[PDB]
């Protein structure tokens, strides 16, 4: 309720001031008078989505403290650190990080 | 043995970031498993009460467990506050 | 069966059916595609909270992460076909024919 | 010289004052003169709950005392 | 000052450059020849500024 | 009773798959899309998943469908089956997922090993030659 | 009546705002655009009037031509200040963009600015001082201070 | 009073980045040996409002052949986003209390590149869309190590929950647990919103500038609430107000300065400066933020 | 007679090596010019209130 009013709040303001600014000076008047398709952009696109993906699955590690399990855990976390480590090692010695 | 200390040396020089990164990684991969409060944490894990303590039905043969908080029997907290 | 399920399968239903017309812009078949995953979520969360199965709060994450890399695949083939031709026309695509 | 450039910042520096000065008095004024409570994890919701449904008006805020149990 | 610059681009790299200069072409060398030599000289004061 | 409020955001959702499933001037469906998924995250939030919403429109929203628009600029009945009790003092959405690195061993080691081999099928795949 | 009043006040405050806050693109074209950067150096230090350093030409208020204009470059001066929001105004700087100046008399180079665009100020010299300039900027404020458009619109 | 609280929540901010292009003007001419604006009010001081006057009074150029829903689209989602930005904030207390907060900041930064896209993709030019997807590539690129940092920062903080972090700083401030962070982490809210050194690229145009000094002063708030914690009275907040309110008004000023200070990088230049020295070190530094707390039995307790 | 001007060997010693090291990581000769700028804002400006002030001149 509060976040859906405070939104609506917040929008409707934006709204609101974005269209007087592009009216106020609509109504005096006036006179009124490629290809290339660069890969190594797209590279830095897929590698950002599967570096979010492997940091969307790094997200839980603040509740994954209090467990009981604590070596298991933080073998395991060691884990995805390393394998992230280790795509971003891969991706820079195959030519991946240039320009 | 020479040949491991002109490659630290090379890479120390030219390339601090990578020395420094692969550093601090070795070290929080090696030093939890020698440090000796890695214990210390799992118990007070342990001793977290989420979930409310379940009481046993007293059958005359649990000399164990303490019939009122205030027994000495049960699992002391002693040593949580003295760290 | 309630009739929230019953939207985000004809969500899901309305995805694959987009999917499976190709006017063109293969584009949009990989948007169907994300819908499809979108919608598969969403009524799986539903699905897991609404019972109280505690243990599966992992599996949309995992159904997540997975076809969020199914779809940077396609996005690399649409790509390569586009440099191919051009274009990700589908038309484009009848050099293997039955 | 370089106080010249206080006014700006003074100005700047109410302003954003303002924010947090007025959300801690809404608070206090629509909390009976305490701080708003903070309802995470789902028991002390039903702790705030509980108190509304005590209080007798509607109204978590309004504390029942030792005063209330005869 | 003022420059029109004609390159040709692969990807970020440079392949050709071409500047296309005259843009500030006041035909001092002509000028000065209706100028006696005190009467010319100003114009080496706005040849190089 | 706010009319129904999810089956109000059901419908919204299914009126937005309709919208994206007519294919139109791909941007645009990317849009529609976008909107969907956004309606779909109000939906899981209203519903009590937190966490899974947020990951929802954090994960989905601003990298897969941002890397989708990056890559298309670069071209030419409800409140009567919910529960009755509490949770406790933590919410059971957030100790489910974090049982991931307690329990989900196994799933966190194939995760792990099929994001390494999409990273690189990704770079062979896009070597070309 | 009030009327009258009204405009007139809106008017003057619009007329403030206009001035008090002048955004120029000036063309480099020759050494008057030495004398137009000492005029933004500490000394005069032009952006403690309201005068921003260098701005695009897509929020620009005023055009100030800086040298000679030359035959090759006129089109392309012509498609800037076509690009402009309309409330502009251009300000001719030195003797070359006011009259052609030293080099009037040649084959190459187009005898003053105002062959191809409007001037509402000629700021005389070779150069002009970055303080003539200065002047002619303040000039062109009370010029601005002086216009009232809401009171032509009210008695139209 | 709900409508109150979110209004004086919102106009405030609007009127501090108005004040604070005076004093960004200020700030950079006192350090060029001159003085800001001082003509247009007695000390500048209407300088503000006389630029916003003239801004709203300017024509519109309209491309006249592109999109106007995108077109117009574009600023609102900016705005709204950036007035987002400062809800979940705790100064001392949340106008909305989320259990996420953090969490919903950094969506909400994740959401932040569609105005850049959807303004470069209907400005109808080519050039200024290869602008937009240059822009767009290096944002997402930092917002990487920004939510790498930012969790290896929480892991000490037990959740994120934002007004967790304020007991947390109780007695010490997080920037001595761990500054290499915090420096990463001020580089990288550098090339978030494309200050300089990483600034490479009439109405909307306000609305657009509007709200990047909104993101500015909101990541500058997030930074001092995160690693400079002031101490709070519950009996008086008045003074962790004012506190958090002149720390975030010194990291301001320190932006300021550094666009002042320094030249800029190229665009490969800062792609390299991030891929291959920011997140080894973010990834190295997280290993040992997962690894310390286990080792030094020092957990934090919420879960 | 004539100078050099980028014609000298940087020391290959430990010490050297740590120096440069300490000067990558910590970012030294950023906040000596950081310094420079802040020392440089708190000196008198040169700039004199025209119109009420003239620039010197000569006869
Ligand atoms: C037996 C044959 C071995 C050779 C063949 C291997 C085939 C492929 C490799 C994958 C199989 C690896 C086995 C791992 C199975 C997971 C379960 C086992 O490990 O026990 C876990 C223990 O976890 C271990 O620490 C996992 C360590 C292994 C992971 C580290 C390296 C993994 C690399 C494997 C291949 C991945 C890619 C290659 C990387 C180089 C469970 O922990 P526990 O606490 O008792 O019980 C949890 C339930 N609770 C919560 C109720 C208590
Ligand atoms: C909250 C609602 C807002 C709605 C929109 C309004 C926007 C905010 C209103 C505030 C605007 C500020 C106006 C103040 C301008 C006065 C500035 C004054 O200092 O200038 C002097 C006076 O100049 C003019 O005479 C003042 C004209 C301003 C108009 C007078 C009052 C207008 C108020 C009407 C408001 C109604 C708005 C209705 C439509 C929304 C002379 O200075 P100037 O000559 O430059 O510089 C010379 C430099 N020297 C001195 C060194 C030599
Ligand atoms: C920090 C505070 C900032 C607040 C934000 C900005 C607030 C905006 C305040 C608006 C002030 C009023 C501006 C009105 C002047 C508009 C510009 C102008 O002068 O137009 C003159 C124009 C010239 O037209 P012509 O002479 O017929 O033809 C010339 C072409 N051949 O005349 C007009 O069109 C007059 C229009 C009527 C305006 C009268 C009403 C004033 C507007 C009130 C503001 C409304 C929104 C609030
Ligand atoms: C836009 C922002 C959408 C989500 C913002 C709110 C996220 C949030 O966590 O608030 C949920 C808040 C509190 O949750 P907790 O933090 O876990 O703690 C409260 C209980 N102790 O409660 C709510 O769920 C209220 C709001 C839920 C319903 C509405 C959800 C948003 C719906 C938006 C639909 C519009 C999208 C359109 C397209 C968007 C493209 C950018
Ligand atoms: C065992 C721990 C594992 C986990 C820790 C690591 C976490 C994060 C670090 C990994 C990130 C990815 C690393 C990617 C490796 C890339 C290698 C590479 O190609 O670099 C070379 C350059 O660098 C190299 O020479 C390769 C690596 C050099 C060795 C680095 C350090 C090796 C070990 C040093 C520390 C040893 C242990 C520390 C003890 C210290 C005492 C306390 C090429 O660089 P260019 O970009 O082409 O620029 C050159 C043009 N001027
Ligand atoms: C036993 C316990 C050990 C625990 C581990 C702790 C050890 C830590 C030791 C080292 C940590 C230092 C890391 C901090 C960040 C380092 C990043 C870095 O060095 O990258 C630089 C680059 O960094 C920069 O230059 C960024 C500067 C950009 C300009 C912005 C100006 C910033 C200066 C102002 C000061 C900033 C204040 C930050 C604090 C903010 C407070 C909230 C490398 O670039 P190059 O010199 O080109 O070399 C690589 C190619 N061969
Ligand atoms: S007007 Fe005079 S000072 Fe300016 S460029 Fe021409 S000759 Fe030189």
């Amino acid at each position: 309720m509060n976040i859906m009013l405070t939104l609506l709040t917040n929008v409707t303001l934006a709204s609101l001031l974005v269209l007087i600014a592009f009216w106020l000076p609509q109504l005096n008047a006036y006179s009124e008078k490629r290809l290339p398709f660069s890969m190594k952009f797209f590279l830095v696109a897929i590698t950002f989505l599967l570096f979010d993906l492997e940091i969307a699955l790094l997200l839980p590690l603040p509740w994954a403290s209090q467990t009981n399990n604590l070596k298991t855990m933080l073998t395991m976390a060691l884990f995805l650190l390393i394998l992230l480590a280790a795509s971003l090692a891969y991706e820079w010695t195959q030519k991946g990080l240039e320009w | 043995a020479g040949r491991i200390a002109s490659f630290l040396k090379n890479a120390w020089a030219k390339e601090p970031v990578l020395v420094a990164s692969f550093a601090i990684g070795g070290l929080a991969i090696i030093l939890p498993s020698l440090s000796p409060y890695t214990n210390y944490a799992i118990r007070i894990n342990r001793a977290t009460p989420y979930n409310y303590p379940v009481p046993l039905r007293d059958d005359g043969n649990m000399p164990d467990v303490p019939s009122h908080p205030q027994d000495p029997q049960g699992p002391s907290l002693e040593w949580l506050k003295n760290l | 069966m309630p009739l929230v399920y019953m939207n985000i399968i004809m969500a899901f239903a309305i995805a694959l059916a987009g999917l499976l017309m190709y006017r063109s812009h293969l584009m949009s078949s990989l948007l169907c595609l994300e819908g499809m995953m979108l919608s598969l979520f969403i009524m799986s969360t539903l699905i897991i909270l609404n019972t109280h199965f505690t243990l599966a709060n992992m599996m949309p994450i995992i159904l997540l992460v997975f076809a969020a890399c199914e779809a940077a695949l396609g996005l690399s083939l649409l790509v390569m076909v586009s440099n191919t031709y051009g274009t990700d026309y589908v038309q484009n695509l009848n050099l293997l024919q039955c | 010289m370089w106080f010249e450039i206080l006014p700006g910042i003074a100005v700047m520096a109410a302003c954003l004052f303002i924010p947090g000065m007025a959300t801690a008095h809404i608070h206090k004024f629509t909390n009976g003169g305490k701080e708003k409570r903070v309802a995470h994890f789902s028991y002390q919701w039903n702790l705030m709950e509980r108190d509304r449904r005590i209080s007798g008006v509607n109204r978590y805020h309004v504390t029942k005392g030792l005063e209330n149990i005869d | 000052g003022v420059l029109r610059l004609v390159m040709e681009l692969s990807g970020e790299m440079v392949r050709k450059c071409d500047p296309h200069i005259g843009l500030l072409h006041r035909g001092t060398e002509k000028l000065i020849e209706y100028k006696t030599y005190l009467q010319a000289l100003p114009y080496f004061d706005r040849l190089d500024y | 009773m706010t009319m129904y409020i999810a089956f109000i955001l059901s419908t919204i959702f299914v009126i937005g798959f309709v919208g994206f499933s007519s294919k139109p001037s791909p941007i645009y469906g990317g849009l529609g899309l976008i909107v969907s998924g956004g309606v779909g995250c109000g939906i899981v939030l209203n519903f009590g998943g937190s966490f899974l919403g947020l990951m929802v429109f954090l994960i989905y929203l601003g990298g897969m469908l941002v890397v989708f628009g990056y890559t298309t600029a670069m071209a030419t009945g409800d409140w009567v089956i919910y529960d009755t009790g509490d949770s406790g003092f933590f919410s059971e959405e957030a100790m489910g997922i974090a049982a991931l690195y307690s329990y989900g061993t196994w799933l966190v080691i194939v995760t792990g090993w099929s994001l390494l081999i999409g990273v690189v099928v990704i770079m062979e795949i896009t070597r070309g030659n | 009546s009030r009327g009258e009043y009204v405009v007139a006040k809106l008017d003057d405050l619009v007329n403030w705002a206009r001035r008090s806050s002048l955004w120029p693109m000036t063309f480099g074209l020759a050494c008057c655009a030495v004398e137009m950067m000492h005029m933004a150096a500490p000394r005069y230090d032009m952006d403690r009037f309201g005068v921003v350093f260098r701005a695009s030409p897509r929020q620009s208020d005023v055009m100030i031509v800086a040298g000679t204009l030359t035959n090759k470059m006129a089109p392309a001066l012509r498609k800037v200040y076509d690009q402009m929001p309309e409330p502009r105004y251009v300000v001719s700087m030195g003797s070359c963009a006011n009259g052609g100046g030293y080099y009037h008399y040649s084959y190459s180079v187009v005898r003053g600015c105002d062959r191809i665009v409007p001037v509402d100020i000629y700021v005389p010299g070779c150069p002009p001082t970055a303080e003539a300039l200065l002047y002619g900027i303040l000039q062109l404020q009370r010029k601005i201070k002086r216009e009232k458009r809401l009171r032509i619109w009210y008695r139209r | 009073m709900f409508m109150i609280n979110i209004l004086s929540l919102i106009i405030p901010i609007l009127l501090a980045v108005a004040f604070l292009t005076l004093v960004e003007r200020k700030v950079l001419g006192y350090m060029q040996l001159r003085k800001g604006p001082n003509v247009v009010g007695p000390y500048g001081l209407l300088q503000p409002i006389a630029d916003a006057l003239k801004l709203f009074t300017k024509e519109p150029l309209r491309p006249a052949t592109s999109s106007i829903s995108m077109f117009i689209i574009a600023p609102i989602l900016a705005l709204s986003l950036a007035l987002t930005m400062w809800v979940p904030l705790p100064m001392p207390y949340p106008l909305i209390n989320m259990n996420l907060g953090v969490l919903f900041m950094l969506a909400m930064s994740s959401l932040a590149v569609y105005s850049i896209l959807w303004s470069g993709w209907a400005s109808n030019s080519k050039y200024a869309l290869i602008g937009a997807l240059r822009a767009v590539a290096q944002t997402i690129s930092y917002e990487v190590t920004l939510a790498i940092i930012l969790l290896s920062v929480l892991l000490m903080n037990g959740s994120y929950t934002l007004s967790t972090l304020i007991t947390t700083q109780e007695h010490i401030w997080m920037i001595f647990t761990s500054w290499p962070l915090a420096m990463m982490w001020f580089i990288s809210t550098l090339a978030e919103t494309n200050r300089a050194p990483f600034d490479l690229t009439a109405g909307p145009f306000a609305m657009f500038f509007m709200a990047e000094y909104a993101n500015i002063i909101m990541m500058n708030a997030f930074t001092a609430i995160l690693f400079l914690g002031a101490s709070h009275d519950p009996h008086t907040p008045e003074l962790y107000t004012i506190n958090f309110v002149l720390k975030t008004l010194a990291l301001t000023i320190t932006f300021l300065w550094i666009r002042a200070s320094y030249p800029r990088f190229r665009y490969d230049q800062l792609m390299h400066l991030l891929w291959k020295s920011f997140l080894p070190l973010t990834l190295a530094l997280c290993m040992w933020h997962i690894s310390l707390p286990i080792m030094t039995a020092s957990i934090p307790p919420q879960s | 007679t004539y100078k050099f001007v980028n014609m000298r060997e940087p020391s290959m010693d430990m010490k050297s090596v740590t120096d440069r090291a300490a000067q990558t990581l910590l970012w030294t000769e950023l906040v000596r010019g950081l310094g420079m700028t802040l020392s440089y804002l708190f000196r008198e400006p040169a700039t004199i209130n025209y119109p009420f002030e003239k620039g010197p001149l000569s006869p």
